[PDB]
């Protein structure tokens, strides 16, 4: 049944338990933002 | 290429000597000294002016003071009557045995540097380093005390090799004699360790370096004698990251400081 009519999905729908694992990479780690900061010696461009 | 076994063979292109003909060259070359002084007393010259026009004059053209002027002194060399052209005649035999003599022992700098090797200076400067020596021991050597030429030569050749790594194979210059104390404690720390069955601390460093020698001392010793890292060592398996890509710049002013 749809959660939000109540009504039937039109046909029928393979349901089961399925084994799902949570890996390292998280979103937390990977978003990165920057406006100005440090920059290198020689070529006096940002860092990475 | 190969540089090594190139200098090798000109070197092995001349023949070694014997008892007779060393003692001999060195004679020719006291003998000759003593007549550039005497050749100097008689000009009123000074003797370097006239050991120099006289070596230019042995060398020849091949060699590149100014042609003018050593050639006013040889000439005023010709004006001696007699008993002085003599003196000029085994100034230049002396000369001639001089330079006999380095090249014949220049084979002793080599088997005395090969011992020198991987302490920061390349093998071919440890041999140029060597022959500098070695004409300081021909310079200052004497026959009389029936000496072998080697013996005395070790220890100048000995000498100048270990003043170059002293003197060039640190980025950052140290003088000798503190060379010398990073040395002396490295030796004793290590011999503490063979003793000890493990590292010792500054503390017992310090105890057996002797009097005048605490643990701060030894850990200032020791912060200084760091050598500098490369700007350029790579960093990870790859090869595109480098260290200096990792270090920022703080001479300049930022663009929130400047505004």
């Amino acid at each position: 049944y749809d959660g939000r009519t109540g009504e039937p999905i039109e046909g029928p729908i393979v349901v089961g338990q399925m084994f799902i694992m949570k890996l390292y990479h998280m979103v937390e780690d990977k978003m990165h933002a920057r406006s100005t900061g440090p920059y290198s010696l020689i070529t006096q461009q940002p860092l990475g | 290429s190969d540089p090594v076994r190139q200098y090798l063979h000109e070197i092995g292109q001349v023949p070694l000597l014997t008892l007779e003909e060393e003692v001999e060259l060195a004679r020719k070359v006291e003998e000759g000294m003593e007549a550039i002084k005497k050749l100097s007393e008689i000009t009123g010259l000074d003797p370097d002016l006239i050991r120099e026009v006289v070596r230019a004059k042995i060398l020849g053209s091949a060699r590149v003071l100014d042609p003018k002027t050593v050639e006013e002194i040889d000439q005023k060399l010709k004006s001696l009557p007699k008993e002085h052209k003599r003196y000029l005649h085994i100034a230049r035999e002396g000369e001639a045995a001089r330079q006999h003599l380095i090249e014949a022992n220049l084979r002793l700098v080599v088997s005395i540097a090969k011992k020198y090797t991987g302490r920061g200076l390349s093998f071919l400067d440890l041999i140029q380093e060597g022959n500098q020596g070695l004409i300081r021991a021909v310079e200052k050597f004497e026959y009389k005390r029936r000496f072998k030429f080697s013996t005395y030569a070790t220890w100048w050749i000995r000498q100048a090799i270990n003043r170059a790594i002293a003197d060039q194979a640190r980025t950052i210059r140290i003088p000798v004699h503190m060379v010398e104390t990073i040395n002396k404690l490295s030796r004793t720390a290590r011999q503490l360790q063979q003793e000890l069955g493990r590292e010792p601390t500054y503390e017992e460093i310090a105890e057996a370096m002797g009097p005048g020698w605490d643990a701060k001392r030894v850990e200032e010793t020791l912060k200084i004698a760091q050598e500098p890292v490369s700007l350029e060592t790579p960093i990870g398996d790859e090869k595109d990251s480098f260290y200096g890509d990792f270090i920022p710049d703080e001479h300049l002013p930022s663009p929130v400081d400047a505004a």
